[PDB]
RNA sequence: GUGGGGUAACGGCCCACCAAGCCGAAGAUCGGUACGGGCCGUGAGAGCGGGAGCCCGGAGAUGGACACUGAGACACGGGUCCA
RNA sequence: AGUGGUGGCCACUAUUAUUGGGCCUAAAGCGGCCGUAGCCGGGCCCGUAAGUCCCUGGCGAAAUCCCACGGCUCAACCGUGGGGCUCGCUGGGGAUACUGCGGGCCUUGGGACCGGGAGAGGCCGGGGGUACCCCCGGGGUAGGGGUGAAAUCCUAUAAUCCCGGGGGGACCGCCAGUGGCGAAGGCGCCCGGCUGGAACGGGUCCGACGGUGAGCGCGGAAGGCCAGGGGAGCGAACCGGAUUAGAUACCCGGGUAGUCCUGGCUGUAAAGGAUGCGGGCUAGGUGUCGGGCGAGCUUCGAGCUCGCCCGGUGCCGUAGGGAAGCCGUUAA
């Protein structure tokens, strides 16, 4: 079934993307795919986005500027501590500067640098660049 | 269909007036069982997989 | 994915699967048993002086060719028979019988061996404890027995 | 969709309406409706075959849209007002139908002997009914203490 | 479970009575191997491998059994006895 | 003042894959399903704060280890200070995104409902013809048969040949299509009844009931095993003949179990798409089967066709992947 909804909806915005699509159509619906979104808008990564409000299956329109390359998620989602952010970032990313390790942390979603401003972690959700 | 923004089936509404007893009915264009009146128990329509054949002849206004 | 128990708690199940597969090495399997140690006749130990029991030659294989020079030994170590190759220019002179030989292995415990041999795992450093690699060589002792 | 499980091949692709404004293009209220409802259920129809009828006579898009909420029961729709009066059984309308065809092929293999195709279909059925009972029983649609066995689903049959 | 004995003392430790429980696939039970730890060896790490001098705690003193004196031994150069 | 050898261990070895490996063809998908334990869970809310993050404080002996300085000519080393130590345990305060649980809620997943429709799905009964065979009668002589050539063999009160009749078993050329059905093994004469499943349009129904699934359970071609019946043709064994040096074999003449049916039993396959199962997602084009829908043609029947739409089977091919061959919405 569906399964894990989150790793799917940046899978799909990988495979638009190596395509070079303009835009994608989210089928997954979530508080957790929005404030992702306006944690990716902030950066500046993703261009502007809309979200439609419907009951029968939301939909979120995503614009594309080509700068995420790469974008998914953890398989185990194991937890991360402050010392251990940097750990995780150089490890399996090839990132070192780009600053998202995206975690989720108790006020919403964070990226690294602004996991360590707060600093606050919880269970590591995703990554992107 | 319309899977992405929205699904949406085949259907329609329209207003029914009869003529065997004129009641008015409001239908629904696929027909899965038959439609009967309310004050003759008389068919309106016949159905068949879909879309129902129209028995006799009955006027219709498409909402 | 295609496989796994990628699970939090699930965890028991993928260290199970490594553990098994992990078997599937025999170098793994042999050397937590002592399984090496007991099908080697050394014991595990890096030399073993016998007794020769008699000179036999080995006949070389299809590749090659050559007759080797060869001690049957019995250990004085164990109570078993080993095979054991002996070098030496005109090697014969130098090795003796019914005096005290002893045995090393050698290249590993690869189960390989040489072409000019069938099957033969082993050495012999020393005979009455002098070396009959000094005897090979000129620089440092120079042929005797 | 798509799943399979007695098939190799996918779902329909029908939807649900998605007129979730509410009518006014019936001219038939609430009121109304509700009043076919008991006569209906009363003469002999099973509340699958009651909601297809009201979609066509009296016009409406679903009956999840002309009639939620008017009871404070999940999902509510007809059976769930039904209940309410006490003319809808607790076991739902859809274990109801899968029994009665779980008792039918037993007869069926016992008469026409050397059924493969049946056999494999009845060993199907039955095993189904017992997962969708164990989720049903502590959901409060069936009772704690009832249980699932081929034998109490011929007493209900009979 | 209940009562009791005995011990420095809790205790099916031992005992009488009364009950039929207790334990198990998240691996019981059985066979087999092994003093354990700080650490050490290796490796960028993850990990692998190890328990040696040395320090820490327990165990032993030809094999087994046994008591006495002492806060403390069932006693490593003490006794009794059996092999 | 060692060098070299053997034995062992660790790196090299993503040859144990957590970092950091795979399963069309290299080693590797279970013949298929079912559902248990276990693992994993859509959207929205709410309670707890168990998981999860933060802070303080108790503590994880010395030695070993690093850094610093000092002493011994020097350094190893040891002192001293600082930092760190297998670091597995403890208590209180806070946060609530994410997870666990209890409650409420929603149809998006799942199961369920109704109507037209197709089919070599299964069970039973009836029945036709073609062709073979046997036997009866007629007709009709000398070879038939078999092969690459032969030979064995078969035939004279008569075989082969040719007609008419009756009986019997077995199966269904054409139909038949790159076609259709079933979970899988698999499933083809025609007619009727009984019966299972599926695509589809209309979501009418329960409201997360879901996914996967160790174990367990079940089906399982052919042949075999057991009983009974059936036996026309076919044919392991077998008995001749040829071929061949010899045939142990290809080839030919005979021929038994068996092949057929029922009851019972066992379980294998290169049981193949060598491609585990469930979902989302990622260029298209063309044909084809069945459904929905709008037409044109019409023999007025979806008969012939086109497009949109839904599912399935095929060919060509993009991004990508692959050692390459290939694969490519039916994914490797």
């Amino acid at each position: 079934t569906l399964l894990d909804p989150l790793a799917n909806a940046l899978s799909h915005i990988t495979n638009s993307e190596r395509v070079g699509k303009r835009e994608v159509y989210i089928k997954p619906a979530s508080k957790l795919i929005g404030e992702v979104l306006r944690v990716m808008q902030k950066y500046g990564y993703i261009g502007e986005f809309e979200f439609i409000d419907d009951g029968r299956a939301g939909v979120y329109r995503v614009q594309l500027l080509g700068r995420i390359n790469k974008a998914g998620a953890i398989k185990p989602r194991f937890p991360v501590k402050v010392s251990e952010f940097e750990k995780w970032e150089k490890r399996f990313l090839p990132a070192f500067e780009f600053g998202i390790l995206i975690v989720s942390t108790s006020q919403g979603v964070m990226s690294h640098k602004e996991a360590i401003e707060k600093g606050i972690g919880g269970r590591l959700i995703a990554y992107v660049y | 269909m319309a899977k992405p923004i929205i699904p949406m089936p085949r259907s329609r509404f329209l207003r029914v007036k009869c003529i065997d007893c004129g009641n008015e009915q409001i239908v629904f264009s696929h027909p899965a069982t038959k439609v009967r009146c309310l004050i003759c128990g008389a068919t309106l329509v016949e159905p068949t997989g879909g879309k129902g054949i129209v028995k006799a002849k009955i006027l219709e206004v498409l909402e | 994915g295609k496989k796994a128990p990628n699970g939090e708690f699930a965890g028991r199940k993928l260290k199970l699967k490594r553990k098994k597969f992990r078997w599937s090495d025999i170098r793994y399997k042999r050397r937590v048993l002592r399984l090496k140690e007991k099908s080697d006749p050394l014991e595990g130990a890096p030399q073993a002086r016998g007794i020769v029991l008699e000179k036999i030659a080995v006949e070389a294989k299809q590749p090659n060719s050559g007759m080797r020079k060869a001690v049957r030994v019995q250990l004085i170590k164990n109570g078993k028979v080993v095979t054991a190759f002996c070098p030496g220019d005109g090697a014969i002179k130098f090795i003796d019988e019914h005096d005290e030989v002893i045995i090393e292995g050698i290249g590993g415990p690869k189960g390989g061996s040489m072409g000019d041999i069938p099957g033969i795992r082993y050495k012999v450093v020393k005979v009455n404890r002098v070396s009959l690699k000094e005897l090979v060589k000129g620089r440092k002792e120079k042929p005797r027995r | 969709m798509a799943r399979m499980h007695a098939r190799k091949r996918g779902k329909s692709g029908s939807k649900r309406p998605p007129r979730t404004a509410p009518p006014i293009w019936v001219e038939y209220t609430v009121e109304e409706i509700e009043n076919l409802v008991v006569k209906l259920r009363k003469e002999g129809y099973s509340t699958a075959m009651i909601g297809t009828i009201l979609r066509d006579q009296y016009g409406i898009p679903s009956v999840k849209l002309f009639k939620d909420p008017d009871n404070p029961n999940r999902n509510l729709t007809i059976t769930r007002i039904l209940e309410k009066h006490g003319l809808a059984p607790e076991i739902p309308e859809d274990l109801m139908f899968l029994i009665r065809r779980a008792v039918n092929l037993r007869k069926h293999l016992e008469q026409h002997p050397k059924d493969l195709h049946s056999m494999r279909g009845l060993q199907l059925i039955e095993s189904k009914i017992r997962r969708l009972v164990k989720y049903y029983k502590r959901k409060g649609k069936l009772p704690k203490n009832w249980r699932y066995d081929p034998e109490t689903a011929k007493l209900l049959v009979r």
